[PDB]
Formats: structure tokens, C-alpha cells, sequence
């Protein structure tokens, strides 16, 4: 018997409870970071490694731009939650 | 694969 | 920037 | 022992919802810059040697009615499935172009009791949406 | 700047909406499991394969067995929740 | 690097919270087999170089105030901190032997801006408790 | 077993 609710895992770009980042003329914060990633290690490493390398990438390199002080330079850090059994290659 | 410290 |  | 078995002869389906557009009842702003998310995206997956397919300004039932029949194909021979949402949001939900769905409802239709061609097999879902208004100042 | 909810991993014994197992006799599932492959592995893996390990071994190890034929042969998987930015070893 | 520093005068501190006991009002009973637990996750814990404290049958005001002033002390020599939560609970919820208290709370307390010692480090919370009624059938 |  395998819990129906294994395997499964859900990379979210954000924590609960707060707001995601998208830069109109780039992009999303997440998507960009996860593809830079993914385009250079996406055959080499582990899923979680991959998605720990895209949480660091989001946290540091970017930083909220609006007239609005009230959403000047805010941060975000995205949230990866797993129910793998097994680590994850996406080659071979 | 190959995990390392 | 805008929110999601 | 502690690896998934990717000797499947597809990587697996990898499923796309771009939601760029809402109705005006929602009042959901244009989502700008969705477009290259999603394109850069198509390549990364496609490049990963998934079999990715696009899906535009979905309406909540279009979304469900997608993940629902992809649930239902043979992944016998696939190594695993992907699925990315790119769109408006709030806890648990995520928005179509006419309203909100829970995001538990979209993924329950691979549970290993219901969709048995993709059990002990990896089930992943990529969510760009907002989860909340709480905004994070950060420190240092 | 860094995000204040960056940095935070929570390794929960089952997910959102479900029970949790505890045997009186030996102790919950998870935190069996938790114990067995960090005595073994805790100072050679990354967090991560360690929790993924102990997610593998409490959906196949255990399964719940009461005299009542509504919770009798039920299974649990726990769910990892990270928000780490780098890879985590306890050694070195 | 792609590794947390490690290298502080000690690994760091690992509170554990063993909840056996509740209040009649709260409607639960009583969690046999958790000592065996707290005493197998002390050993463990310290075998890795935590500096490991149990506590026992907390009210939800002492979980809260434990918490609180251990994210107050100076972590500055040490690599991470580790605290495991035993007990009943509900979805987003856990209990102290008077009632339930959202994990939210109790965790808030090391967030980078709250908790400056702690800042890039990693804060692990390791949880046995329910987050609901739900039963997992299992397939296969 | 119990549940927690």
C-alpha cells in the first residue's frame, strides 16, 4: 500500500499568506529564477537542489520597485513543499 | 547521480 | 513591480 | 534504491496555464509579463524533455476540466507529470479568468487512487500566484 | 536585505488535513522514522535526503491497525516544507 | 557556496516540547508511546550536537513565552536552531495542554527581523501532530 | 495505533 497523497510536490512562489513579485517587462520573480537554474543545472542535479538554488536566487536578487513606498523594496522568499519518496533526476 | 559535501 |  | 526510475521511454506531460486576462467582474488586473514566463518556461520544460502544451486565460472550469482528463491518460510509459499555474491568487486558490478554484481540488485528481498510471511516480506543480497581502520588508 | 521568512524548514509528520499515527507502544510513525535515518544518516546527507528518506520509510513501513474496521489499515505521508536557501549538513 | 556556514562554536539549540497531558475541557486524551518518543528524539538530537532542553505538558502561554525567549537569546555562536513540536493538533494549529495555538505564532518569533542572531541560518521545526480528520486509504 |  502507497499513501494517495505521496509523490507529490508543490513549488510555490511564495509563503502562505503573502503576496508573489512580477516585473511586467521580465517576468515573475520565481519563473525567472527557475529558469536560469533549471537551464544550467536542470540535468544535474537533484529537484530539491534545484528549487533551494531557486529560493536563494529569488531571496537575493531581487528587491520591489514602486512609487508606492508602501510596496518600495520588499523581498520574497518562495516555498517548496514535498511528499517525494525518492530524489528526482531529470535525466538518465 | 552524486551528492556531495 | 506588481503583485500575483 | 533512493532515486525515481526514469527509464520510461517520455519524460512525461507537462501542462501550462497562462492566465494573463481576467473578466472585468473578477477586477483582476492584466497580468504584463506573464507571456515571457510562460514562453521561457515552454523551453526550459521542453528542453528537460517534457511534452508541454500552453493554455490561455483559462476559465476556472477550463483548468479543472484540464488537469481532470490529463489525469485520465495512460502514463504508463512516462517517467512522471508536471503542471505550472501562472496567474492571480490567494491561500489555497488560484484564479481562472472568471473567478477563483481551490488549487486542492486541481491536484487531487492525481491522487495514487486516482490516477494509477502515475502512482509511485513524481507528480509535480509549479504555482506563480499570490498567496495572501501580507508583504515581507525583509532585514539587514 | 533578506526576507524574514526566509530560512525556515518545517518537516511535518503528515499533511494539511490529515491525521498523524502514534503507536503507544512504540511512538508516533514519523518520529520513529525520523530517529532511524538520522542514527544512520544523520551526519553523511543533506536535510533534505534525510526527510525525503523518512517521508519513503513511513508511507512503506507503516500501516495503522485497530480493532475498529474504520481506522484499520490506514497510511500516512509527512510533508516538507522549506524555505532554506542552501543546503543543510549537520557535519563539518 | 551552496552549503550553510557550519563552522560556529556549536551546532546550536534543539527544543523539545513533549505535550502527554491535556485538560479535560480540550477534549483530548491522553498521547501514550510520546515519551518514548521525546526520550529517542533527545538522544538523537544531542548524538548530532544540539544542545537539546525538553519541556513537558506546556499550557499554550508557556509554549508561546519558551519560544519567545529563546529566539531573544544570542545565537550568534551557533550554526541553527531545531525545535520539535509533540502533540495533538488541527489544520495550522497546535495544542497546549489548555487549548490550540496557531504554529504561525510560534515559529514568527525567529523570522530574520525578529530574531537577528538567526538571520541566514537555518530554523528547522520538526512536527508530530494532526492537521486534521482525514484518513489516507492507501492504494496498491 | 492512535491518532495525534
Amino acid at each position: 500500500k502507497i499513501p494517495v497523497e505521496a509523490d507529490f510536490l508543490f513549488a510555490y512562489s511564495t509563503v502562505p499568506g503573502y503576496y508573489s513579485w512580477r516585473s511586467p517587462g521580465r517576468g515573475s520573480w520565481f519563473v525567472q529564477a527557475l529558469c536560469s537554474i533549471l537551464e544550467e543545472h536542470g540535468k544535474d542535479l537533484e529537484i530539491m537542489q534545484i528549487l533551494t538554488r531557486v529560493n536563494d536566487r529569488v531571496a537575493r536578487h531581487f528587491e520591489s520597485q514602486s512609487d508606492d513606498p508602501h510596496f518600495h523594496e520588499k523581498k520574497q522568499i518562495p516555498c517548496v513543499v514535498s511528499m517525494l519518496t525518492k530524489e528526482l533526476y531529470f535525466s538518465q | 547521480q552524486g551528492h556531495g559535501e | 513591480d506588481q503583485m500575483x | 534504491t533512493y532515486q525515481y526510475n526514469m527509464n520510461f521511454e517520455k519524460l512525461g506531460k507537462c501542462i501550462i496555464i497562462n492566465n494573463k486576462n481576467f473578466d472585468k467582474v473578477t477586477g483582476m488586473g492584466v497580468r504584463n509579463g506573464t507571456d515571457k514566463d510562460a514562453e521561457a518556461l515552454f523551453k526550459c520544460f521542453r528542453s528537460l524533455g517534457f511534452d508541454v502544451i500552453v493554455y490561455n486565460d483559462c476559465s476556472c472550469a477550463k483548468m479543472q476540466d484540464l488537469l481532470k482528463k490529463a489525469s485520465e491518460e495512460d502514463h504508463t510509459n512516462a517517467a512522471c507529470f508536471a503542471c505550472i499555474l501562472l496567474s492571480h491568487g490567494e491561500e489555497n486558490v488560484i484564479y481562472g479568468k472568471d473567478g477563483v478554484t481551490p488549487i486542492k481540488d486541481l491536484t487531487a485528481h492525481f491522487r495514487g487512487d486516482r490516477c494509477k498510471t502515475l502512482l509511485e511516480k513524481p507528480k509535480l506543480f509549479f504555482i506563480q500566484a499570490c498567496r495572501g497581502t501580507e508583504l515581507d520588508d525583509g532585514i539587514q
